C-alpha cells in the first residue's frame, strides 16, 4: 500500500491566521489526493478534492495545492467553525488516509485547578480502591498528571482521561485515576496527584493522608 | 439532496458477525459507487471497499478480504456490508460513502458504531467524591459498567456550569468515567449537591448526595 | 500485418479492455502509440455519449433479463443492412460497455470476459472483412479526423437510438 506521513499532528491557531497543513505520500499519487474536515461525533466531509478543486458549498479561505509527493492544505484566515480535524486521503492506487491534524484554538494561559479525592468509604466496602485526581481548565493543553505514594513516583494503574477543547473558554480538563487493591491502598499513608503544566514553575501537588 | 442513512449501532459478541445497512435516497442508486471506511482509534481511517449497485461489481483492501463482504440491493436502493469473525479490533465506527462523479467523498452516512466484547451488562458502581482535606470541587466515580453509554447529571440538570464529565476507560473489559462539579463554598454547605448516574442499558437509574 | 485477422482481432479486444468500465468510479484506480490515440479518443466520445440524456434515458429503458439474448439482437440490428461505418462500431463498443453496467452477476469478473468474447465474436464473423478493407483498426482512427466530437457523437448516438427503439 501507499504511506500518507501528516504533519503536523496537532496544530495551534488563533482566528485570522494562515494556517497550513502538510501531507506525504511514500509514492506519486499524482493529483487524486484530497483534504476531509471532521468535527465530533460526525463523518468526515470533503473540503479539498483532487490536490486544489472546492466542493460546492465550501468557502473559498480554504485552498490546496501540490507536487504528486507532497500537499499543503490552506486556511488563509482560520474562523471559529474551521476548528476541526483534518485527514488527507490518496486515491491514486487504493485509498490511505493520513493520521489526522488536530487544530485547537489559542488563548492565554490557564493554570489548572487541581483537587485530590481519596477513595470513597462505599468502595471501601467492595474491596477495591481508586483515587481520582481532577485537573481542570487548563491551557495549554501539553500537561503532565503524575501519582506519588509516600513521596514515591507510581505508574501502576494509572489511567488519564482528557476533555475536548471547551467551546466557551478554550481551556482542557483532564481526569486520572489511581487503580489499586484496597489491601495495597492500605499499606500507604500519602497520597499525592502532581501536575507539571506551563503555568508553574514547579509541579503543582496536591495530597492527601489516608490516616486523615 | 443526497442522503445516506446507515442502521443501527451493534453490540456483538467476539466470534459472531452483523449485516450494517445504507439506505440510499435521493438520486439514482445504480450510477454510483458505494464505498465503506473503518474509523477507530490508532488505526484512523482505513478504506474496506467498493461496490457498483448497477452490477454487483465490489473490489476489496487486502486487509479486509475475508473481513467484509459488501453487497446491495438495487430495488431498495440499500448497501450492505457484512462483517464475520468479530473480534476487539473491530469495534469501531464504520461509514458509507459516495463516490461522485468527477468528484470524490461528497456524501456520508453518519455511522454505525460496532462494539465487539465478551462482558455482559454490569450496572455501574457509583461512589461519591469528597473532599478528603473558595470554590468547592466535588465528584462521583461511575466505575466498572457495561455497555456504554452512561448518562451523568447534577441536581437532576440545575447545575450546569461548573460541570466536568471525562470520557470513559475501558479497563477489563468493563467502563469507568468520573464527573466533577465546582459549586461555591456557601452553596456546599447550604444546599444539597447530588449526582445521578443513568445507565439504560441495566435500565438503572441512581442518585448519590456527595457527603462531606 | 496491420490487416492480418489475428492482429485486427488483437488490437480490438485491447481496446475494449481500456473502454468497457466495471465501475462507476475511478478511486483507488484498478491495482503501442497509435493504439493509445483510439483509446484515448474512444473515452472522449464515451464521455460524450455518456453526457446526452436523451440517449441515456433510451438505454436505462432497455430490458437485460436476457443479456446475451439483448446483446447479439441489439449487435446484429446495428450491422443488417450491410452498409458498415465506424460510427456504428463505436456504437458496438458503447452497447457493450452499458451492458456491463447493467447486468448482474455474482462473478462480474467473468460477465465481463463474457460480454467481451460476444463482442470479439460478432466482430470477427460479420466485420472482420469490412475492417481489412480499411486498412484495419487505423480506419477508426482516421474516421476520428473526418469530423469534431460532436459531429461523431451526434450519429453514434443516432445509431444507438435507432437500434435500441425497436430491439
Ligand atoms: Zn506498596
Amino acid at each position: 500500500d501507499i504511506q500518507m506521513t501528516q504533519s503536523p499532528s496537532f496544530l495551534s491557531a488563533s482566528v485570522g491566521d494562515r494556517v497550513t497543513i502538510n501531507c506525504k505520500a511514500s509514492q506519486n499519487v499524482n493529483k487524486y489526493l484530497d483534504w476531509y474536515q471532521q468535527n465530533l461525533g460526525e463523518p468526515p466531509k470533503l473540503l479539498i478534492y483532487h490536490t486544489n478543486s472546492l466542493p460546492t458549498g465550501i468557502p473559498s479561505r480554504f485552498s490546496g495545492s501540490g507536487s504528486g509527493t507532497d500537499f499543503t492544505l490552506t486556511i488563509s484566515s482560520l474562523q471559529v467553525e474551521d476548528v476541526a480535524t483534518y485527514f488527507c486521503l490518496q486515491h491514486d492506487s487504493g485509498l490511505t488516509f493520513g493520521s489526522g491534524t488536530k487544530l485547537e484554538i489559542k488563548r492565554a494561559d490557564a493554570a489548572p485547578t487541581v483537587s485530590i479525592f481519596p477513595p470513597s468509604m462505599e468502595q471501601l466496602t467492595s474491596g477495591g480502591a481508586t483515587v481520582v485526581c481532577f485537573v481542570n481548565n487548563f491551557y495549554p493543553r501539553d500537561i503532565s498528571v503524575k501519582w506519588k505514594i509516600d513521596g514515591s513516583e507510581q505508574r501502576d494503574g494509572v489511567l488519564d482521561s482528557v476533555t475536548d477543547q471547551d467551546s466557551k473558554d478554550s481551556t482542557y480538563s483532564m481526569s486520572s485515576t489511581l487503580s489499586l487493591t484496597k489491601v495495597e491502598y492500605e499499606r500507604h499513608n500519602l497520597y499525592t496527584c502532581e501536575v507539571v503544566h506551563k503555568t508553574s514553575s514547579s509541579p503543582v501537588v496536591k495530597s492527601f493522608n489516608r490516616n486523615e | 439532496q443526497v442522503q445516506l442513512q446507515q442502521s443501527g449501532a451493534e453490540l456483538v459478541k467476539p466470534g459472531s458477525s452483523v449485516k450494517i445497512s445504507c439506505k440510499a435516497s435521493g438520486y439514482t442508486f445504480t450510477n454510483y459507487d458505494m464505498h465503506w471506511i473503518k474509523q477507530r482509534p490508532g488505526s484512523g481511517l482505513e478504506w474496506i471497499g467498493w461496490i457498483y449497485p448497477g452490477n454487483g461489481n465490489t473490489k476489496y483492501n487486502q486487509k479486509f478480504n475475508g473481513k467484509a463482504t459488501l453487497t446491495a440491493d438495487k430495488s431498495s436502493t440499500t448497501a450492505y456490508m457484512q462483517l464475520s469473525s468479530l473480534t476487539s479490533e473491530d469495534s469501531a465506527v464504520y461509514f458509507c460513502v459516495r463516490e461522485g462523479l468527477g468528484i470524490t467523498f461528497e456524501y456520508w452516512g453518519q455511522g454505525v458504531k460496532v462494539t465487539v466484547s465478551s462482558a455482559e451488562t454490569t450496572a455501574p458502581s457509583v461512589y461519591p467524591l469528597a473532599p478528603g482535606t473558595s470554590m468547592v470541587t466535588l465528584g462521583c466515580l461511575v466505575k466498572g459498567y457495561f455497555p456504554e453509554p452512561v448518562t451523568v447529571t447534577w441536581n437532576s440538570g440545575a447545575l450546569s456550569s461548573g460541570v466536568h464529565t471525562f470520557p470513559a476507560v475501558l479497563q477489563s473489559g468493563l467502563y469507568t468515567l468520573t464527573s466533577s462539579v465546582t459549586v461555591p463554598s456557601s452553596t456546599w454547605s447550604s444546599q444539597a449537591v447530588t449526582c445521578n448516574v443513568a445507565h439504560p442499558a441495566s435500565s438503572t437509574k441512581v442518585d448519590k448526595k456527595i457527603v462531606p | 500485418g496491420p490487416t492480418s485477422s489475428e492482429q485486427i482481432m488483437k488490437t480490438g479486444a485491447l481496446l475494449l479492455q481500456g473502454f468497457i468500465q466495471d465501475r462507476a468510479g475511478r478511486m483507488g484506480g484498478e491495482a503501442d502509440a497509435s493504439t493509445k490515440k483510439l483509446s484515448e479518443s474512444l473515452k472522449r466520445i464515451g464521455d460524450e455519449l455518456d453526457s446526452n440524456m436523451e440517449l441515456q434515458r433510451m438505454i436505462a429503458a432497455v430490458d437485460t433479463d436476457s443479456p446475451r439474448e439483448v446483446f447479439f439482437r441489439v449487435a446484429a440490428d446495428m450491422f443488417s443492412d450491410g452498409n458498415f461505418n465506424w460510427g456504428r462500431v463505436v456504437a458496438l463498443f458503447y452497447f457493450a460497455s452499458k451492458l456491463v453496467l447493467k447486468a448482474l452477476s455474482t462473478k462480474v469478473p467473468e460477465l465481463i470476459r463474457t460480454i467481451m468474447g460476444w463482442t470479439l465474436d460478432f466482430l470477427r464473423e460479420r466485420l472482420l472483412g469490412w475492417i481489412q478493407d480499411q486498412g484495419g483498426w487505423d480506419g477508426l482512427l482516421s474516421y476520428f479526423g473526418t469530423g469534431t466530437w460532436q459531429t461523431v457523437t451526434i450519429f453514434v448516438a443516432g445509431v444507438l437510438t435507432a437500434s435500441l427503439t425497436i430491439w
